[PDB]
């Protein structure tokens, strides 16, 4: 497996061993030298299976994203690589004819979603991943965990257009009796037409439920003319404000969705939702700065040492 | 104990209890003005009586204290020296009427009573069920005004305001056609309020008398000219509330009249209806005895005389006021145009409306699940084949001559709940709006608000003490107003919080009901904290108001129409 | 004051009869149905200001009794409230200075086990029910163990029966009504006797008609007899409450028929005006805070305000109510308690002895008035004739002189009669006797607390609260500003508006009552118990007839 040192996951939200089924998950392949193998390089290839729970996540359709090249931070190129779809191995391959690498020090990493097969049936939490290389397996673990309910969270899905956001409001926090929401994003267009909430209180083993459309809620669309527990409704192409007064119950999880509307040449969307609680006996505020992304990501600027013969 | 009929044994003795029932209790004339059937016959009157009795017991303490502490009142104020100026009014309240009202008056109702934000946003609180938005187009501006004094004071035009959907009116125009008793006077105000884009407030814009020479005041008269005119308009606003309150007491028991007349004892819809109607039906023998008879105690405070205060809840119905469905909470609020974004901007703060969508959530979960475990499923056969449900049904929109209510077969729980949920929400939360501890403590709290006026309506623009009660007449409202409220409802169980939480329900309902009982208990307990725990944020406001407002607290109200 | 008959302005002043006659109209009868009250223009007016009037001149009183019913209920709770039946006296001793300053009865209080106190009230304290049994006209209402009637009389019912000796007061009409929830009230027929041996008057039984109708007598066990004798004061405090309503609606009808005849110059009209001060008053307050459903009655009375004010009309629709009828004499000898043709003398009868002198002095006054008005000149005083022809017709007043009036003797009879009632009679039933004699705890309880005993007693009496606003209401219909505001029946016909506005016969019969009034009073302001204990042969104090302490109008 020489020169990779190590194999580590984390979700891309926490930045540690704690995950939703939902996360992005930063996959890293260190590449060290300490001993002194000479690592046969360039020409050389370094095969590692990625275990089929993982899946690169492709916008466009038509672009691959585990296919790129890698450099120093001084820009030499050091290797590129490609992702076997059918076999499930990522090969990484240098490119330096018939020319020993004397050191090598950086990682190389990708975005990966869990596939669907997987997360129907997963169940919290630890959970290790199995890379297999030729002279060794690397095991990195992560916990599945339920959401947190005991705070606003926030929710990315794609779809086709294509952000719905969730925000999730937990009654398990208080005491809850006023509830003030504004989201601003870039470069995306709100579909006001398409803003709805849900109240549920059931709960699945993650956490999560599934509002019905007109046990879990039923989606209820905002529009001006909707009354309480709806305070205030602004809908703008970049920004929602939103109010709600009403009695949320200690086993009950308010959620609201909006629709964003993107161009097809959107790879990321910078979004934050500002959630500010009243609660009887005060005023508690959260920011929610999430980012979206569309496809699986890497950084090019993957190595800090490098030099061949 | 409690069941439905679909599959009981003894069906046909139950069907012959019913028809011995309608033999016994029957439909008579209306009492206490012109709407509703009160009941006759043996049975009718059996029940008319228990109630009369039931009622004379529980007003007996009250009553006895409240004269107790006016007398007391009285001996101070008139320690005194009486009064001088508008502000020894607060010597009526300061210290007294501590065991007749314990909560006290509205904190923030002496303090501020000038305020002209106070004098708008009752309409959004105190008396909530007057104020109607001006349509664009369908509604013309009742009346005009100097567009000088409409620039200077709204910084836009009656035309625009209008325009926009931020004009409001209300009307009491039509106590014109009354005459005041001997020695007192009343106009007959129309109130033009508007919403204010530069503070985002709803605010007073102009006051017409419709009477003698019909003045048009505003904020920019004098400032006695324009306090008069607030005065004024509580005067004919405190005569609406309580002579149209009327209806919250008679449109519930001709809904229970054709549901004794149909319901065997022994539904379970039967046994909430009686609990919520407790005592109901003393409200209109009582008030015809004491109450609206020549020089009862209308006729000692009030203006408008007995026969005027009975005319106007029959004008209300005569013109097709007082309709069931009509009634229900949003349906009234968008018919009048105060919910949303409705041909203008949204009002940014309505406490009655936000106090009562709280509590008509809590009984709304409760009936939910209160007619669920009756009837066994999810949001309907079962409903389809209670025989005696739909025999209400048609009874109620028949002989009982019940207005607005929903047609018959009645198909869908949906429409069960929303009958159960708007009467509990008219005895434990709309009648306590407008009467109950309402008027001492909000509608009819001196000097802004006084039952009478003592001084002829001005002809010019000119002024004060002249009009307001003198000491002893003063005392005397606070003191009907007082005998209007029930501090004892506390320790007699008789809360809205224990509504449905009588033993015999308790223990013939099912174990549903008793589930449905306590996380009605428990979520009552919450907006009761909420409620009492009010007080003013960092600009003297409470829910946007210079008054704190708790005449919808369900640990202080009744569950059943007490008064 | 002039008489129509030489009246040159006699146009004019029929005009003004003639416009009241179509102001001031008789409406539908209220507090009960008895007798119309005044509707149209005038009578609201009239009615209205009396109102105004009566607030003015309770407002002292019922403040002053507030206050000190708060007092009372403070001390006697920090005194541990009633273990024993003696604790009553807490009640009483050192409290409502202001609202009964005279205070209570002397003796009331510390001789209440007394049989003699408790026979010798019918007689004095509330002397309308009682009524002699006839030997053969009237039957024994009960029967009492021969053995018990040997040990307790020396003799037998059929000998007390056939010589006169038996009384009787039947409260057991009450057994038609329901007591409101928490409270119980028997039925009960007490059955006195004239003692021949010791020659006093004195209680033989008491039934109480409801339950299993027992039977008590003053052999059966102390609390047993004495729970017996309460149950008989609660029924009679019920019965002079509730029956005083006459006291005030045949005055007010007689006045109505008055009012819309004779003119306000006629003399007979000041005099009646003075008499019927602030009267029209007490049947609205009544309504409005006595017996409004959750009013004071209810507040503190066994049975329901619904059955008090059934209970006047009740009597009226049997007849009762008969102006003539009620005269002292006539009322006294229908009903056998005096008149040497009944039986053996009572020897002593309070309220005769203290009403005959009153009358006495009335009367005198009222002789004079007459003459000094007319003199022939009666038959031709055609106001006169009008207002007994009215009374007899239109305004319905029951008993009263036919018209034609023709003696003298006969409006001397009509003007004794109601200054009788507004400066005597009422207050005999009402004004400060309630709270004096008629309902002084613990043996005369507005309302009973437990069940009527069904074998053979804190228990069935007020608790401190409930006791404390019993005095309360009793104290509030007290008005201990009488006498400073000149307003006493000694005070009656000195008003100076009429002293002025009559002649100078008017004054001097006037100074003549003065005078008799005087002696009146201080002759029971003197009184006091003798050796033997006794007050009147009573072992307590009576002095409801004090001339300078009732008012002499019907004062609540
Ligand atoms: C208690 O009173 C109920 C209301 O009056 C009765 O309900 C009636 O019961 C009848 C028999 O069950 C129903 O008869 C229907 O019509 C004909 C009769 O000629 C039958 O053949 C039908 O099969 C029968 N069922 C249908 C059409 O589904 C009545 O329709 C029904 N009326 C109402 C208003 O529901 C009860 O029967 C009565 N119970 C007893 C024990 O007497
Ligand atoms: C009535 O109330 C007044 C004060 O409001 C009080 O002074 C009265 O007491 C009497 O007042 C008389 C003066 O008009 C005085 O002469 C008399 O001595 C006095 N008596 C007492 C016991 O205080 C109150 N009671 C009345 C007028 O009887
Ligand atoms: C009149 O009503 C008041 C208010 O309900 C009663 O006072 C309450 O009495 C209960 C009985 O034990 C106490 O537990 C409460 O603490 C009291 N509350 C207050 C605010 O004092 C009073 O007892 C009633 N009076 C009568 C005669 O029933
Ligand atoms: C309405 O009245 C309330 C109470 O009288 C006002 O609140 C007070 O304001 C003063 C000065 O602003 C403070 O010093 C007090 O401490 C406040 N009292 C309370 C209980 O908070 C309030 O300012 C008034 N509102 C308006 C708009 O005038
Ligand atoms: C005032 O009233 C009397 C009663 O109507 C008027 O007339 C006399 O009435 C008596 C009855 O007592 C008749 O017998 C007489 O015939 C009437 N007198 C006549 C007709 O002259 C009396 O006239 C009236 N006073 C005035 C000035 O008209
Ligand atoms: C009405 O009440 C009376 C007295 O309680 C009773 O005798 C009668 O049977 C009752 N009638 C009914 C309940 O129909
Ligand atoms: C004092 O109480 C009496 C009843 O006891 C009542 O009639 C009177 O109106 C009260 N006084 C005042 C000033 O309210
Ligand atoms: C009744 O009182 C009113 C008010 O003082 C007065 O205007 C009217 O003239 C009075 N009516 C009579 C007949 O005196
Ligand atoms: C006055 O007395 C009543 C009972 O008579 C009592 O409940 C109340 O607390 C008292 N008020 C004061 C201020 O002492
Ligand atoms: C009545 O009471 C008085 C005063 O307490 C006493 O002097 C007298 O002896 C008593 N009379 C009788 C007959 O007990
Ligand atoms: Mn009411
Ligand atoms: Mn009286």
């Amino acid at each position: 497996a020489f020169p990779i040192s190590d194999i580590t996951v984390v979700s891309e939200r926490t930045d540690a061993s704690t995950a939703y089924l939902s996360d992005w998950f930063v996959v890293s392949f260190v590449f060290s030298t300490a001993g002194s193998d000479e690592t046969i390089a360039g020409d050389a290839t370094i095969e590692v299976s990625i275990p089929n729970e993982l899946e690169f996540v492709q916008y466009p359709d038509s672009v691959d994203p585990s296919v790129s090249e890698f450099f120093t931070t001084a820009g030499v190129q050091v290797l590129s690589t490609a992702f076997d779809y059918d076999s499930h191995v990522l090969t990484f391959t240098f490119s330096d004819p018939g020319q020993v690498i004397t050191d090598l020090e950086g990682v190389v990493f990708f975005t990966l979603k869990l596939s669907e097969q997987f997360t129907e049936s997963a169940s919290p939490g630890q959970h290790t991943f199995d890379f297999e290389t030729s002279d060794q397996t690397y095991s990195p673990s992560v916990d599945l965990v339920a959401l947190d309910r005991s705070q606003p969270i926030k929710l990315s899905n794609a779809v086709t257009g294509g952000v719905e956001w969730f925000v999730d409001i937990p009654g398990a926090f208080g005491d809850i009796t006023n509830i003030d929401i504004s989201t601003v994003q870039t470069p995306g267009t709100f579909d006001c037409s398409e803003v709805k909430y849900a109240v549920g209180s059931s709960l699945n083993e993650f956490g999560d439920f599934t509002p019905q459309d007109r046990s879990s809620g039923e989606w209820i669309p905002i529009t001006p003319a909707s009354g309480l527990p709806v305070e205030s409704f602004e809908c703008g192409d970049g920004t929602i404000s939103l109010s709600f007064a009403g009695e949320l119950a200690d086993d009950e999880v308010l959620r609201v969705s909006f629709l964003s509307n993107l161009a097809d040449d959107v790879l990321e969307v910078q979004n934050v939702v500002n959630v500010d609680l009243t609660t009887a006996d005060a005023l508690t505020s959260f920011v929610l700065d999430e980012p979206f992304y569309r496809a699986s990501r890497t950084d090019t600027a993957a190595f800090e040492a490098f030099a061949a013969v | 104990q409690y069941t439905l009929p679909n599959n009981d044994p003894n069906q046909g003795a139950r069907n012959a209890s019913i028809a011995r029932k309608r033999e016994l209790f029957l439909y008579g004339p209306s009492t206490l003005g012109q709407t509703t059937f009160y009941p006759t016959g043996e049975l009718g009157n059996n029940i008319s009586a228990r109630d009369v009795l039931l009622w004379r017991q529980d007003a007996a303490n009250q009553t006895a204290t409240a004269y107790r502490e006016a007398n007391e009142t009285f001996a101070d104020i008139t320690s005194r020296g009486g009064f001088k100026t508008l502000d020894d009014f607060a010597l009526l309240y300061n210290g007294h009427w501590k065991e007749s009202v314990p909560e006290g008056i509205s904190k923030g109702m002496l303090s501020n009573c000038t305020s002209d934000l106070l004098f708008s946003m009752e309409r959004l609180s105190s008396n909530p069920y007057v104020l109607k938005r001006l349509h664009p187009t369908k509604d013309k501006l009742p009346f005009s005004v100097e567009s000088k004094v409409v620039k200077k004071l709204t910084a836009t035009t009656l035309e625009a305001l209008h325009k926009g959907g931020r004009l409001f009116l209300v009307d009491h125009s039509y106590q014109k056609k009354y005459t005041p008793q001997p020695g007192r006077y009343a106009a007959a105000c129309q109130g033009l309020f508007y919403l204010d884009a530069r503070s985002n407030q709803f605010l007073p814009l102009a006051i017409k008398t419709n009477v003698g020479v019909d003045l048009t005041y505003t904020p920019l008269d004098d400032k006695d000219d324009w306090l008069l005119a607030k005065i004024m308009f509580n005067n004919n606003d405190l005569f609406y509330s309580q002579m149209y309150h009327v209806l919250f007491h008679t449109i519930p028991e001709i809904v229970h009249e054709a549901a004794f007349r149909t319901l065997s004892d022994r539904h379970p819809v039967m046994g909430v209806l009686n609990r919520l109607m407790y005592q109901a039906y003393a409200i209109r023998p009582v008030g015809g005895a004491v109450l609206f008879n020549p020089g009862g105690f209308w006729d000692q405070n009030f203006g408008l005389p007995a026969s005027a205060a009975i005319d106007f809840p029959g004008s209300v119905y005569a013109q097709g006021g007082g309709g069931f469905q009509a009634g229900y909470l949003e349906k009234d609020l968008r018919s009048r145009g105060l919910i949303g974004e409705d041909s203008g901007p949204r009002l940014p703060h309505f406490p009655f409306y936000e106090d009562a969508h709280r509590l008509i959530g809590a009984i709304r979960r409760f009936m939910q699940a209160f007619v669920d475990s009756t009837y066994g499923a999810d949001d309907d056969g079962a409903l389809l084949r209670d025989y005696e449900l739909q025999n209400w049904i048609a009874e109620a929109n028949g002989p009982a001559q019940v207005r607005d209510f929903p047609a018959a077969p009645l198909r869908r729980r949906a429409q069960l709940v929303d009958v159960l949920t708007h009467v509990a929400w008219i005895t434990g939360g709309a009648h306590h709006v407008m009467n109950q501890g309402s008027p001492v403590k909000f509608s009819g709290v001196l000097p802004l608000h006084p039952a009478a006026l003592y001084a002829p309506i001005p002809t010019a623009k000119g002024a004060l003490l002249a009009w307001l009660p003198n000491e002893r007449q003063a005392v005397e409202q606070v003191s009907l107003l007082a005998r209007f409220n029930r501090a004892q409802v506390g320790d007699r169980k008789q809360t809205v919080r224990d509504a449905f939480a009588a033993p015999d329900l308790l223990a013939g309902n099912g174990p549903g009901y008793a589930a449905a009982n306590a996380r009605f208990v428990e979520d009552t307990g919450r907006i009761s904290r909420e409620i009492a725990g009010r007080g003013f944020d960092g600009k003297g406001l409470s829910q946007g108001m210079p008054f704190v407002w708790t005449a919808l607290n369900p640990a202080v109200n009744p569950f059943f129409l007490s008064v």
